[PDB]
């Protein structure tokens, strides 16, 4: 004779946007170091990188 | 022959900056030059930055 | 873990490949430094490694 129903409840209708992509951008700093050496051989004749 | 050396540094931002003489509560006193929104070589966790 | 018996170790002469040095480290003569510099270095090291 009868059956149940299906209720739909709506609370808020806000203006949002879609999700095209997602990523995380972390904060970075400045770190560096070096070393001073002498030629003392044929490894540093003219330049450091040959080609 | 002479050996004159020039130092060029191009820049097209011209953001405001200042100097900061920070003194830690332990007793150490150091100085550094912060920029407008740019990290300033954080020393022992402190990352005080300047905004323009 | 255990020092198991080996037939090759009975002759008493072991080749050089059986000697391992964990890590690459070299030494040199040093100079004594005051305690304040060492304390500051230890503080900076323990501050840069909070984990």
């Amino acid at each position: 004779p009868d059956s149940k129903c299906l209720k739909i409840k709506v609370k808020r209708i806000n203006l949002k946007c879609k999700k095209s992509s997602s990523y995380f951008v972390p904060d970075a700093r400045s770190r560096c170091t070096s070393v001073r050496r002498c030629r003392w051989a044929g490894d540093c004749q003219s330049g450091c990188p040959p080609h | 022959p002479h050996g004159i050396i020039w130092k060029v540094s191009p820049c097209a931002a011209w953001v405001p900056s200042a100097v900061i003489e920070l003194t830690m509560p332990s007793g150490e006193v150091r100085t550094f030059h912060p920029m407008s929104g740019i990290p300033t070589q954080v020393f022992k966790g402190v990352s005080v930055t300047y905004l323009g | 873990e255990l020092c198991s018996s080996d037939s090759g170790t009975s002759s008493g002469l072991l080749p050089s490949d059986r000697v391992l040095w964990i890590g690459d480290v070299a030494c040199q003569p040093m100079t004594p430094i005051p305690e304040e510099t060492f304390l500051e270095l230890k503080s900076f090291s323990q501050s840069e490694f909070p984990d």
